[PDB]
């Protein structure tokens, strides 16, 4: 509904060769990207989207664009290779989305955590403060190999949306054969 | 098919930690966690007897595997091929993987290096050029991972078993040592590599001693305790002092392949003396 | 069991290839129109001379001057002749 | 079930062949525009 | 490999203009742009360059924007005006390399198999050769040293096409010293 | 009020331009843009970075950073112009402003107009204000009202163009 630019951040770690979701996690995250980006597209054609990989070299596959076809096309040969480097991935996401043409568009980060993530406890909590001062709304989805919202990630997201902000969600997927339906139940349309 | 994770529950130290560990990963379809541990156990100090189960397990895992990393098969198959020890069935053992391993991951090179090693065992020269020259050109494209290069250069260093490979053996052994240098295996193997590299340098027709390996940590920190004569004559070469007594010392230290080549060795030392003396 | 292992694969890649084909067609059309705006008369009729490789043509103008072309142009080398 | 799979797979193969042809005329257009 | 790269006045003036443009408002240790050139034998001739939206983190040395789509469509339009010039190499003004730069070169390798990087230290106005050129190398080093993704120096020099030559000479005319300079210039050249 | 020969630069701002940072969700940029008691207050801390773009390039002559007398009014502001990209708080702390200004209590009142180095603002398209401190050192800074005074620079519509007279359609 809101006028926004969204950076989807899909995992391409070797851990993506897990298989808890429907037949292949590798294919499954593509349908997840499809359903999340379609929501941002149908809300308003001016709302725009880019994409990023968080694992290995955090390369910007797509710059912010209203052409969703570029995002769905670039999801090919995403080639799960490395491991989630979230520490730099989340910040490069915002650094990339802030180069947006239409500055009135809202901040929005959606990222796929499909691998175990290691980070400094003392600082990950204040990266939330960083993105707060940068006014960035961040929704993070966690996968089965994440042991259901590690305390660090829960604290980080809670302080990022603390004091009853937008309530940007940290959605853990129900482990096993389940898609990103937990987002489209309500959080993607409310939060 | 699912009954195999219980039939295989025996034949391992600590049945839970070795079979139920991967059973929990297999049951709830979480795949990459399984692939982590399947490779983990093949290095166990046992006779890798679980491979006997793997003879059927490969069928039960790969009917609808749909996730498996190609490295996370070839790395275990190159150990099962060593464990089985039958050169005839090794060729068909590698093939049923190599036929399906053609993905974007460059893993068929591991299979090629493995069959090269097996063929070098059974006939060091017959067609062993082909089983290495089919990798040399494809060693290009993606030279960044360098573990494939480690395996290939180890194989082509074992190619020193071919009679004439001495100087090229020195070059390729140095290249392999540059592929990986941290310990990763007993100091006995490292000192053996250093010793053979020293003989290769002292024996190669076009290589004499060369430097910066005398300062390479992988040999100097290892032979100050034993077999010092090799480093002593290497220092003599890198100093040019044409010397008899320590040359005889390294001669009795390793008689064949070093002592019967005195005429060659002398030609090196004197040559090097000129190099040192105009230096 | 059957027909379930390819529902997602068959239903998506064709759409992506079709979209790429459509955009590729539009870019072809744009290139063709850019060529079309650049083939306007006059054409200064002239005679052809022998071709060279380093495929490339030589022209004798009706104005009686010789030019060499690094590339022959919009026509193909096989059709033309001295 | 194999009939629908063959239909979609043959359509994909024909579409990719037509796409190679279309990329060929695209390359021809770029080559003659560069010319 | 590549034995030589020759650099024309236009690219160095363009990067000087880019540096003044960015440092005017957004003073930063470097600016990053893309060169255009052609290949003769195994020598490279570079005469065109455009600024691309770029950003580097101060110390994380892994976080960086280089705009994919901007680079692509800017190259397309520069090809529209002049189709001979294809993407070879990328330039930056920082007098020093960074641990972050090899990632920039790897991205540029997507657009050119042997992309070459050029450091143009605009601030220095000193002894000589304000351009440094570097290629990417990955080899076993043949001496037992560990291999690494490395930058390798390739010799560079300044050469001008005739139009750029008259253009540069006309501006240099007032401060221009004579080419012959019978005794004074020769003795000063020896000193 | 206003100076002689100048008019408010508000009609020339762009809604897409506004990207004030660190603002409280309850009290936003539109509030300090209004001549009302509605104000902007910062959200995380006293630091507040507010950027504004213009439809056409404009010469800035003076600025009115009016704020409440509760000690939350802006005290030290860095002024940057024509930013290429979005601007980071760390950069604002480290970058040299087009003009570093220290507001006094008289400047922040409703009649307080702050002069600017008009020589430096002649082709301004996007301004950035980096409110670094407040008088009372309060946790959050409040901007009662703020606009820019100056004059348009007489730009043109690039893509307008159009043929006016001549051969109508084709020529050399």
């Amino acid at each position: 509904m809101v006028l926004e630019s969204t950076m989807v951040c899909v995992d391409n770690s070797e851990y993506m060769r897990n298989g808890d979701f429907l037949p292949t996690r590798l294919q499954a995250q593509q349908d997840a990207v499809n359903i999340v980006c379609h929501s941002k597209t149908r809300s308003n054609p001016e709302n725009n989207v880019g994409l990023i990989t968080l694992a290995n070299d955090c390369e910007v596959l797509t710059t912010l664009t209203p052409d969703t076809g570029r995002i769905l096309s670039k999801l090919h040969t995403v080639q799960p290779k490395g491991k989630i480097t979230f520490c730099t991935g989340i910040r490069v996401a915002h650094l990339a989305l802030k180069h947006r043409q239409g500055k009135n568009h809202k901040m929005r980060i959606i990222a796929f955590v499909g691998s175990p993530v290691e980070d400094n406890e003392k600082d990950l909590v204040k990266l939330a403060k960083r993105l707060k001062k940068e006014k960035v709304n961040v929704d993070i989805i966690n996968f089965g190999e994440e042991e259901v919202n590690t305390e660090k990630l829960t604290a980080f997201v809670n302080t990022l949306n603390g004091k009853d902000g937008t309530g940007s969600h940290l959605v853990t997927v129900p482990p096993g054969p389940s898609l990103a339906d937990a987002l489209i139940s309500s959080p993607i349309l409310a939060g | 098919v699912p009954g195999f994770l219980q039939q295989s529950q025996n034949s391992g130290p600590g049945q839970p930690a070795v079979w139920h560990r991967l059973e929990e990963l297999y049951t709830k379809k979480l795949w990459h966690q399984l692939t982590l541990q399947v490779l983990d156990f093949v290095q166990d100090p046992c006779f890798a007897q679980g491979d006997g189960l793997i003879k059927l397990y490969e069928n039960f895992i790969s009917e609808f595997e749909h996730r498996v990393n190609p490295l996370s098969l070839v790395e275990i198959i190159l150990h099962v091929v060593r464990q089985m020890t039958d050169p005839n069935v090794a060729l068909t053992f590698l093939e049923k993987t190599r036929e399906k391993v053609k993905s974007s991951d460059e893993a068929v090179i591991l299979c090629k290096t493995a069959i090269g090693a097996l063929k070098l065992n059974i006939g060091d020269l017959q067609v062993t050029k082909e089983t290495i020259e089919d990798v040399e050109e494809m060693l290009n494209n993606l030279p960044g991972v360098t573990s494939v290069h480690s395996r290939f250069y180890d194989l082509s260093s074992k190619y020193y078993q071919t009679i004439g490979n001495h100087a090229s053996y020195y070059k390729d052994a140095l290249r392999f040592l540059g592929c990986v240098d941290i310990k990763d295996l007993p100091v006995s193997e490292q000192q053996e590599r250093a010793f053979t590299l020293g003989l290769a340098g002292l024996l190669g027709e076009g290589v004499f001693n060369f430097g910066e390996l005398l300062m390479h940590p992988v040999l100097e920190s290892l032979r100050n305790t034993d077999r010092q004569w090799l480093i002593d004559t290497l220092y003599a070469f890198n100093s040019g002092n044409v010397e008899r007594f320590q040359t005889l010392k390294t001669a009795w230290g390793q008689q064949p392949d070093l002592a019967a080549n005195e005429a060659q060795l002398l030609r090196k030392i004197q040559l090097l003396c000129l190099m040192e003396m105009t230096f | 069991r059957l027909l379930d292992s390819e529902i997602k694969i068959m239903k998506s890649e064709v759409l992506r290839v079709t979209h790429e084909l459509q955009a590729m067609k539009d870019k072809i059309k744009e290139n063709s129109e850019k060529i079309k705006v650049n083939k306007t008369l006059p054409y200064l009729v002239s005679n052809v001379i022998e071709l060279l490789d380093v495929k490339c043509a030589v022209i004798k103008t009706s104005t009686r001057q010789t030019y060499f072309l690094p590339v022959i142009g919009l026509v193909d080398a096989e059709k033309l002749k001295p | 079930k194999l009939l629908e799979h063959k239909e979609i797979d043959g359509r994909l193969k024909e579409l990719r062949e037509q796409l190679k042809e279309l990329t060929k005329q695209y390359e021809k257009s770029e080559n003659d525009l560069k010319a | 490999a590549v034995q030589k790269v020759v650099v024309h006045p236009l690219v160095l003036l363009s990067v000087v203009d880019h540096f003044n443009r960015i440092g005017k408002v957004g003073n930063q240790k470097r600016v990053v742009g893309v060169l255009l050139g052609s290949w003769q034998k195994k020598v490279l001739d570079v005469s065109n360059s455009f600024a691309v939206p770029f950003d580097e983190d101060d110390k994380d040395d892994s976080v960086w924007f280089l705009d994919h789509d901007y680079l692509e469509n800017m190259y397309g339009m520069f090809k529209k005006v002049n189709a001979r010039e294809r993407i070879v190499g990328w330039y930056h003004t920082g007098p020093k390399l960074h641990k972050n730069d090899i990632a920039i070169n790897e991205l540029m390798k997507r657009y050119c198999p042997n992309s070459v990087l050029v450091i143009i230290d605009v601030k220095p106005k000193d002894l000589g050769l304000p351009t440094e050129a570097y290629i990417s190398v990955e080899e076993v080093h043949d001496d037992g040293t560990p291999t690494s993704k490395t930058f390798e120096h390739v010799t560079s020099e300044i050469g001008a096409e005739e139009a750029e030559e008259v253009g540069v000479e006309h501006l240099l005319r007032d401060i221009k010293d004579t080419t012959v300079g019978t005794l004074s210039q020769r003795i000063t050249n020896q000193v | 009020d206003i100076p002689k020969g100048y008019m408010d630069l508000m009609p020339f701002i762009n809604k897409a331009g506004c990207e004030c940072l660190n603002e409280s969700d309850e009290h936003g940029f539109d509030n300090c843009l209004r001549k009302d008691t509605t104000f902007l207050e910062s959200d995380c801390d006293e630091q507040l970075l507010i950027t504004v773009a213009f439809n056409q390039p404009v010469k800035l002559y003076s600025m009115k950073f009016q704020g409440p007398d509760n000690g939350q009014g802006p005290k030290y502001v860095k002024i940057f112009i024509n930013l290429p990209r979005s601007m980071d708080f760390e950069e604002a702390e480290r970058s040299e402003p087009t003009q570093a200004l220290e507001l006094t209590e008289d400047d922040i009142k409703e009649d307080g107009i702050v002069p600017l180095r008009y020589v430096k603002f002649q082709n301004v398209n996007s301004v950035t204000i980096f409110v670094q401190s407040n008088q009372g050192e309060e946790e959050t800074t409040r901007i009662s009202y703020f606009t820019f005074i100056g004059t348009p620079v007489q730009a043109t519509n690039m893509n307008d163009f159009k043929r006016v007279v001549g051969k109508k359609g084709e020529s050399h």
